[PDB]
């Protein structure tokens, strides 16, 4: 990721389709589900803000 | 279903009634005659076996090609998958309303004559920009604006609800509304609300998301954004943080700023240019507006411009009770004591205060939030002000 | 219920509702189930279930598109290049005469002996065919007011020479072929262009400057070249570049390269306009808010021969514009439109149309159906005064 | 030449002097400074940044400066601009003394220097002085005093202040733990040791990464002193002992 | 500093089978041919139990940055 329209693809890049599916899944379930998604990065700033 | 237009005054009238009664009465005669025929003969067998003749003409191994140019005369140039280019004849059963260049056409195997078309994906960009219902809340969660919300409702919602008002007098709605004001004051929220409340396809974009790292991609993005908005009936576009893209347009600049200016020209043309914009509205936001380009926010492009002041004394009480709404609070919460101070608090600041107080209440295990916690949180949030005190005053 | 919109509201509502019901009932009673295979209404499987499809599949064979590359000897012998299939040396079937075929034109050939049967129109980038106007706008020369000399010049350069060539040809004047329209934002450039497009009687093309920047090197120049070739196929055409400042930027190359491809496309446009290859019957217009940035080679006569200045309208034009836009309104009878023209100091056409619409608004919000003076005074206040600081 | 001019003395489009703002931004990184006015003394507590095993000990101090017999000041910002301003302050004091044969009152002095600084940020085309001052002194008009200055030219009397690194935090505790009019010199020194121990988050007071000053009246005349190592370390031991007993 | 010398020597002395390639060779015109060559090479190596595969100038392939749009 790092953005949803980055290389002019129009949201059809695979790197962006994976991020879209991850966002849909994260919004799928409720806070009260004892399912916490821990995410890691060695470079915070590049990291996308839509997460 | 492809019915006639009354084209009487179009406003409640006696002529609209008689042209309307007439179509109804003809539909009634047609329905009666049809029902009579159906009872007299099903015709199910006759209507069937036409499917059989068609399927006979279209052989089993139908081939998915890609139409590339219709000669306007029941002929076509259809490209097979490999890349070859054939010049075939369009038959009589293909719904020609569905034939445009680039459509996945269904050709015959031995003769490649066009015999059908297929649907395509709906997500060139539709999914990525449309916001659906706002998870935050409806118009209930917004208070203190009253006048501003009324303006937006009249600008974007009222022309959809009851067109008769505008239509009666011959005036078209305003074109676009630009929301401007100090940061944290309710622009994006009000746009979200008028989105989740209306009945069109609302699309959202960030200005920094139009700054592209290949040449001629920003203009393509804006052109598409305004291209899939007429494909979708009434539509709204909200380009937030436009300041990052529309700036004063100083000429003494070098680098990628030229591309910024070129995308700005593309937008400036889309909003009001040579062609008719169809049925779409444009909302915009900018924390800093003194720096926009005169041609972007000029009258025919953006008619309505809305200022957004901070909460003064009482909207603060409203917002506070809005965000403290869902939390168990101790019975010593001197909310006014937190509001009375003329600290120039902003709406986002109020949300920050609520969240920080709730979080420290969680930290201390305490089942309830106390006034002392809220005041401590207020001090902590305001701690993010800084600047040079005597300087400037 | 509500306050009551109209006396017939409920009656029309009822007739609409039962119209919808009768339409749905006939829909169910006729079938017409949507088909995922793109197949026409069964009443329109017509000549399609049979009797033309079965008669078109027999005599109309499949020709294959091929691009002629050479026509050697006087004797017909044609080298065609079938795309991604092969490259042959074929002859002419009897239907085509030798004069019809030229080098470089797409041709159709059969699947057995590959002999030429039909020519075909050239291939044009999909992004270069849409810039044709197709449906012309309805704005006309009565809708543009307060600009009388400017419109005269534009009409004498883009419009009159095509309609009546003999005036100019007799005296021996080749009329100017370019116009640069420049003036404050919202003064009447694009509207006069719309009017010119509506009135003219020849091909019209709309090119945005921001439409000629492209990602891949050497594409914009190709786009311009194709556009001018296309416009030159027609009998006469007008091209109306908007925001030409988009790609007419001044040349300042120094140190690290910056905006150079745009410069190559700009040079290609320059050479197309006035250059070794004659420019046929084409007339060009350009509009800019900032004409200074345009380079020294473009702004030169031979390319942009005229320069029409659009200035903010005078008082007479101010009232005229007010009156044009206040036409299709349900407005009061006597409005001292001179008073309204005075009350707004120097202001452009967009100001005035905004004034008209804001007056309509202040009429609506008061739940009135006829616009009065007080509506227009409130409109002028809310437009000029309140939106001054922007 | 206008091409190379920087325009260090011109307004921005919101009426804020940018060179001044950056000057104040430089101070927020130099050593912290502390002011505490007691009822029987004044005291400056800045941090000794020149912390290396290979530096030599010279002069009676390293950040505190005497200006008259009855006045001293400490600096945060650039060292060289500090020296220039200190020299001009000394000259001002002696010029007043020569004209009136009386020691220069404290606000006499602080406003003379700040007037130089303000003028410097008003016209001339130079960069402004990137220094913020803390002063201390006594005069027959207002007794023990504690002033402060900034690159703009503004000053202020402070019962307790902090100019320099971690200024927000230091002033926050100073607000929480200042008894207006209920402070002895000893208590003020202890409060200083505590606040600085917070602020100098790097390690703890090493008794060597700190500077302390005291201005008092003794035998009818002012006496200025810079705390030695033994007393400073003893104070720190007392501070740790008090905190330990507290816990 | 001797990168292709040592590989050359260990190809002289060693008893196992040796396959040498340059990363600029895998890249080919048609689609599915680069992968096919990679798979073929590794499969031939797997066929001969003792074997060394040398891919000189791997920079032609394993470059980090990509532009997956062309
Ligand atoms: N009157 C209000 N009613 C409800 N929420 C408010 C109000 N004013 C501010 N907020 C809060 O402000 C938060 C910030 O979002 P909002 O859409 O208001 O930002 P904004 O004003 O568009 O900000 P920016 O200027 O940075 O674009 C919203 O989550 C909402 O909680
Ligand atoms: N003389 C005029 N008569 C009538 N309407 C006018 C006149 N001048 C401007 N307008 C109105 O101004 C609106 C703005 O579009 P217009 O074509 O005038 O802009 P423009 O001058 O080309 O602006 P830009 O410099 O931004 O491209 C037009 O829709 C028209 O309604
Ligand atoms: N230790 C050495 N003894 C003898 N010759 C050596 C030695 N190191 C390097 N050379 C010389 O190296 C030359 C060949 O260089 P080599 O092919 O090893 O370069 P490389 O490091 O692989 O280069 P590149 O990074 O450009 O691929 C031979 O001529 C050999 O003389
Ligand atoms: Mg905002």
């Amino acid at each position: 990721g790092s953005s949803r329209l980055e290389g002019g693809s129009g949201g059809d890049s695979e790197v962006q389709r994976t991020m879209l599916e991850l966002l849909n899944q994260l919004d799928g379930f409720e806070a009260t589900k004892n399912i916490k998604v821990i995410m890691a990065t060695n470079r915070i700033d590049i990291l996308d803000s839509a997460l | 279903a492809s019915k006639l237009p009354l084209v009487t005054p179009h406003t409640q009238c006696r002529l609209k009634l008689l042209k309307l009664e007439r179509i109804k009465d003809y539909l009634l005669m047609e329905e009666e005659f049809i029902r009579n025929q159906e009872q007299m003969k099903p015709l199910e067998e006759k209507q069937e076996e036409e499917r059989s003749k068609v399927d006979d003409l279209r052989g089993t191994p139908m081939s998915v090609g890609t139409l590339e140019e219709i000669i306007d005369d029941n002929h076509a140039i259809v490209s097979t998958s490999v890349g070859s280019e054939h010049y075939v004849s369009i038959l009589s059963f293909v719904d020609k309303d569905l034939l445009e260049p680039g459509c996945s056409v269904l050709l015959n195997h031995k003769v490649h004559a066009v015999i059908g078309v297929l649907m395509d994906d709906t997500d060139p960009l539709v999914t990525v920009m449309k916001v659906e219902k706002a998870p935050q809340e409806t118009y209930a969660d917004i208070g203190g604006l009253d006048n501003q919300i009324q303006e937006i409702k009249e600008s974007v919602e009222l022309p959809l609800t009851h067109p008769e008002y505008y239509e009666e007098m011959g005036i078209k709605p305003p074109k676009g509304v630009i929301l401007y004001g100090p940061p944290g004051t309710g622009k994006t929220l009000l746009a979200k609300a008028v989105a989740n409340q209306t009945s069109a396809t609302f699309l959202r974009v960030v200005g920094s998301e139009l700054i592209q790292k290949y040449l001629g991609d920003g203009p393509k993005l804006v052109r598409e954004l305004f291209r899939v908005a007429e494909e979708h009936a009434p539509s709204i576009v909200f380009i937030d943080e436009i300041d990052a893209i529309g700036t004063k347009r100083y000429d003494s600049n070098s680098g990628g700023e030229r591309e910024i200016q070129r995308t700005m020209l593309e937008l400036l043309n889309q909003l009001d240019g040579f062609d008719s914009r169809g049925d779409v509205k444009v909302i915009m936001a900018t924390n800093r507006i003194e720096t926009l380009d005169p041609a972007l926010i000029r009258p025919g492009r953006i008619d309505r411009k809305i200022e957004f002041p901070l909460p003064d004394e009482k909207t603060k009480k409203r917002i506070f009770q809005i965000h403290t709404s869902r939390m168990t609070l101790a019975d010593d919460v001197t909310l006014d004591d937190l509001i009375m101070a003329k600290d120039d608090l902003s709406g986002a600041d109020i949300k920050a205060i609520c969240t920080e107080a709730g979080l420290m209440a969680l930290r201390e295990r305490r089942m309830k939030v106390t006034n002392e916690d809220f005041k401590k949180s207020k001090e902590n949030v305001l701690y993010k002000k800084q600047e040079g005190t005597p300087e400037g005053l | 219920k509500t306050y009551g919109q109209s006396t017939y509201s409920r009656q029309i509502k009822q007739v609409e509702d039962d119209i919808q019901q009768l339409l749905k009932k006939i829909n169910e009673l006729t079938g017409i189930k949507e088909s995922d295979t793109g197949l026409a209404p069964p009443a329109l499987w017509d000549l399609a279930a049979d009797k033309q499809t079965l008669q078109s599949e027999q005599p109309l064979q499949v020709a294959r598109c091929t691009k002629i590359i050479n026509a050697d000897s006087e004797d017909p012998k044609y080298i065609i290049n079938v795309k991604q299939f092969a490259k042959f040396v074929v002859d002419l079937s009897d239907q085509v005469a030798p004069t019809d075929i030229e080098e470089g034109m797409r041709v159709g050939v059969d699947r057995n002996k590959y002999q030429i049967h039909i020519p075909l129109p050239p291939k044009i980038d999909p992004t270069v065919t849409m810039m044709q106007v197709e449906e012309k706008p309805d704005v006309t020369y009565s809708d543009v007011g307060g600009c009388k000399e400017q419109i005269e010049k534009l009409r004498e350069v883009v419009e009159t020479p095509l309609l009546h060539p003999e005036r100019f040809v007799n005296l021996g004047i080749e009329p100017p072929k370019g116009v640069l329209l420049f003036g404050p934002p919202g003064t009447g450039k694009t509207l006069c262009a719309r009017a010119v497009a509506n009135r003219t009687d020849a091909c019209f093309i709309r090119v945005i400057g921001s439409e000629l920047v492209q990602k891949y090197v050497g594409e914009g120049a190709r786009m311009v070249r194709e556009l001018f070739e296309m416009a030159r196929t027609k009998k006469a055409c007008l091209i109306f570049f908007d925001e030409i400042d988009a790609i007419g930027g001044a040349r300042f190359d120094d140190g690290a390269g910056g905006d150079n491809e745009v410069q190559r496309t700009m040079l290609e446009l320059i050479n197309q306009l006035d250059g070794f290859d004659p420019r046929g019957n084409i007339k060009v217009l350009m509009a800019t808010n900032r004409p200074d940035t345009l380079d020294p080679a473009l702004m030169r006569p031979g390319r942009l021969d005229r320069k029409i200045e659009f200035s903010l309208p005078d008082l007479e034009g101010r009232t005229h514009i007010f009156k044009i836009h206040a036409r299709s309104m349900s407005v009061e009878r006597d409005i001292r439109f001179e008073l309204l023209a005075r009350l707004c100091p120097n202001s452009t056409g967009a100001e005035i149309r905004s004034v008209c619409t804001e007056a309509g608004m202040f009429a609506i919000r008061a739940r009135r159906k006829i616009a009065t003076e007080k509506d227009f005074l409130e409109a002028v206040n809310k437009v000029i005064k309140s939106y001054a600081k922007f | 030449s206008r091409r190379y001019d920087s325009r260090t003395t011109i307004f921005s489009p919101e009426g804020r002097l940018y060179q001044v703002e950056y000057a104040m931004e430089a101070i927020g990184h130099a050593g912290t400074c502390l002011g505490i006015l007691a009822n029987d003394g004044v005291l400056l507590a800045a941090e000794r940044r020149n912390i290396h095993k290979l530096l030599d000990e010279v002069f009676f101090s390293e950040k505190i400066y005497k200006l008259n017999e009855d006045m001293a000041c400490s600096v945060a910002g650039i060292t060289s601009d500090a020296n220039v301003l200190t020299n001009e302050l000394r000259l001002i004091a002696q010029r007043y003394l020569l004209q009136y044969q009386e020691p220069i009152p404290c606000e006499q002095l602080v406003t003379a220097l700040c007037d130089i600084k303000q003028a410097y940020t008003q016209f001339g085309g130079k960069r402004p002085f990137g220094v913020s001052l803390l002063y201390i002194g006594w005069d027959k008009h207002y007794g023990f005093q504690l002033y402060q200055s900034d690159p703009s030219g503004n000053y202020g009397g402070w019962k307790a202040t902090c100019i320099g690194n971690n200024s927000a935090a230091a002033v926050s505790m100073l607000k929480q733990d200042y008894k207006e009019g209920e402070m002895t010199l000893k208590s003020a020194l202890a409060l200083a040791i505590k606040v600085l121990n917070k602020t100098m988050d790097v390690s703890k007071l090493s008794a060597e990464k700190v500077e302390i000053a005291t201005l008092t009246r003794e035998n009818g005349k002012t006496v200025i002193r810079v705390l030695k190592q033994k007393e400073v370390e003893q104070l720190i031991k007392k501070h740790e002992e008090e905190e330990a007993k507290a816990e | 500093c001797g990168k292709t010398m040592l590989a050359k020597a260990v190809a002289h002395h060693t008893t196992a089978a040796f396959i040498r390639v340059v990363g600029s060779e895998f890249v080919q015109k048609y689609l599915g041919e680069g992968p096919r060559m990679v798979r073929d090479v590794f499969r031939l190596a797997k066929e001969n139990a003792p074997a060394i595969i040398f891919i000189d100038e791997i920079d032609a392939i394993a470059t980090k940055r990509f532009d997956a749009q062309t």
